[PDB]
């Protein structure tokens, strides 16, 4: 993008001097900071980074964990009927 | 170059730009080589120009087509065109194979987490066998773990080793399923590509040129992302800076992975395709800057050359002229050494 | 539009998202690019994992 | 006996849990790496198509120095066919 | 699908489309580039309207 003025014109040199300057200055990328991400509404969706993990997940393997402690408490269930009968 | 003459002695971006140019402005042209060959720059104490900023000047040249960025010391003593190549300071890295042998890539197939909650298991059904049935119970439910899950006459017991073997199923399947997920594809898989990730660890250092415009961007930078890496590389020792742009890309290959330099993405996008094929640019760049043409100020060719820029650009010409000289006419073996 | 109202006097200068163009360099004068951009790609991002 | 089966002491009862977890993951790290190899016996081109033949480089190709053939590529407008001739035009050594 | 160009060409499953009328979709058109111009004769003849 730029800024526009017509052909000629006495302020057309000194707004394009003017840009340079607020360019290096890093007031523009600074302006560009202001209205997009500091005042965005997604400022926290994006820090985190979405990668290929590695290993295996802990959430699949849950479900083995919750079937077998689920048979350790039905097996002490039937422990106290053997330990009476 | 001894066996040829004129104007094609010489090759490159823009060398065809040049004929381009002169093209839709209809003028012959003549390549010649800058005396002191540093180009842009303005003495303190004397105010000379040198290099080809001061050939225009003082009239010993008409026109300049080279890498010349655009800035605003330049901008009030000759005239320059429209930008014809975007760029912007970038990160530069050497490509982690990994390939990385070791203990902590064995235990990799399960996650660190299985790991340490498949022994809460263990201990946990070998502490059944003793309520089912301490020191001979314990070598005995350890000599009823190995083989499955000894003398179990109690129907409590019999389940308990069936459900510990159905358990113990599912995670060898697991083990195994996963451990050759990473044996037919390997990412494999560092790091990150952004800049703020770079910042937030000291392990692998980072510097720039010793002095530029690459250095002196984050000198003054009012922003909070980049005024933690200048006072970084401020009070970082010893010097995380180079002296010349060669010494900083020979100081990333012999790093080990542990060394970064930032600079212009034309330049980091140039060597990833050159040999030994290692470097890649990583992340968007940092600032936004552009390269452009110098004409003297009033000269007969400021405008004309301006308007044929524009048009090299919308026809698809400087595209076509960025994928010449960077990926086609390029040495990448590493495209050929990634997919074999 | 805004590029009009420069040539026909209606206005003094047009401080907008104009892009570069070269049609429109040779009715008016443009400034350097205070902004670069380029043709990029949008995807919903996955929000495949559950 | 105990080398097929997992792996009445205290001390041989952990002999007998710790050769399994090791004997346990080489049966693993033989299955899980054999389906490696086999996995990738299924990325044969084998025989492939003409425009595949372009997108790798580990096998070369040519054609003759003048001819018929090669003004073919050179022309071709084609962007499989441009492709090509781009490859064979800078390919060094000369194929 | 990973981040590119051609990885975005090189499958056809995730759609892609641009502006009806703008220098989007004239970007394309005149493109003279390989990976671009399939592309553009991609969503040139893409049913239904990309
Ligand atoms: C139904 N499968 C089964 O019961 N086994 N499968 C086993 C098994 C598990 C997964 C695969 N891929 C293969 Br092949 C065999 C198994 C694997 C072992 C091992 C012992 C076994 C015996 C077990 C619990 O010690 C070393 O690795
Ligand atoms: C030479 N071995 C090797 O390079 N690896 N070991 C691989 C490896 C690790 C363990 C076994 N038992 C076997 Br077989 C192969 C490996 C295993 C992974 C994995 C990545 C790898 C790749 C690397 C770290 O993610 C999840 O599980």
């Amino acid at each position: 993008y730029g800024i526009a003025t017509p052909k000629g014109s006495s302020l057309g040199t000194p707004v394009n001097l003017a840009v340079l300057k607020l360019s290096e200055q890093g007031v523009l990328d600074k302006l560009k900071n202001k209205w997009w991400y500091d005042k965005g509404e997604c400022g926290a969706k994006d820090s985190g980074s979405k990668e290929k993990t590695s290993a295996l997940s802990l959430s699949n393997v849950a479900g083995v964990f919750y079937i077998l402690v689920g048979g350790l408490g039905l097996a002490m269930l039937v422990a106290l009927i053997e330990f009476c009968y | 170059h001894e066996m040829l003459e004129g104007n094609e002695r010489y090759e490159g971006y823009c060398v065809d730009l040049a004929a381009e140019i002169a093209k839709h402005c209809g003028f012959k042209y003549k390549l010649t080589i800058v005396g002191d060959g540093k180009y842009g720059a303005r003495d303190a104490d004397t105010k000379i120009w040198n290099g080809m900023v001061g050939e225009l000047v003082y009239g010993k040249a008409d026109i300049a087509i080279a890498p010349l960025t655009i800035t605003l010391v330049r901008e009030e003593v000759i005239d320059f065109s429209k930008p014809f190549m975007s760029l912007g300071i970038s990160i530069m890295i050497k490509k982690p194979q990994k390939s990385k042998p070791g203990v902590f890539s064995f235990l990799d197939p399960l996650a660190y987490e299985i790991w340490m909650c498949i022994v809460f298991a263990y201990i946990g059904v070998s502490v059944v066998l003793f309520l089912v049935s301490i020191f001979n119970s314990l070598w005995f439910s350890l000599g009823a773990f190995m083989q499955q899950g000894i003398s179990p006459r109690s129907l409590s017991g019999r389940i308990v080793g069936g459900v510990w073997w159905f358990f113990t199923l599912i995670i060898i399947s697991s083990y195994t399923a996963n451990l050759a997920a990473f044996l037919t594809v390997e990412r494999m898989v560092s790091p990150i590509e952004s800049a703020e990730d770079l910042s937030k660890q000291t392990e692998i250092a980072y510097g720039t040129l010793d002095s530029g415009s690459t250095k002196e961007f984050f000198r003054r930078s009012k922003i909070a992302v980049f005024d933690k890496m200048w006072t970084y590389m401020r009070s970082a020792e010893p010097s995380v800076f180079v002296r010349t742009t060669a010494e900083g890309v020979a100081r990333v290959r012999k790093s080990k992975g542990k060394y970064a330099y930032l600079l212009e993405s034309t330049m980091n996008e140039y060597i990833e395709q050159r040999k030994p094929c290692d470097t890649m640019k990583v992340g968007g760049n940092l600032d936004s800057k552009g390269y452009g043409i110098a004409t003297p100020k009033g000269s007969s060719l400021g405008t004309p050359v301006n308007l044929a820029v524009l048009k090299l650009s919308e026809q698809g010409v400087l595209d076509k002229l960025k994928n010449k000289w960077w990926y086609d006419k390029g040495e990448c073996g590493a495209k050929d050494s990634g997919s074999k």
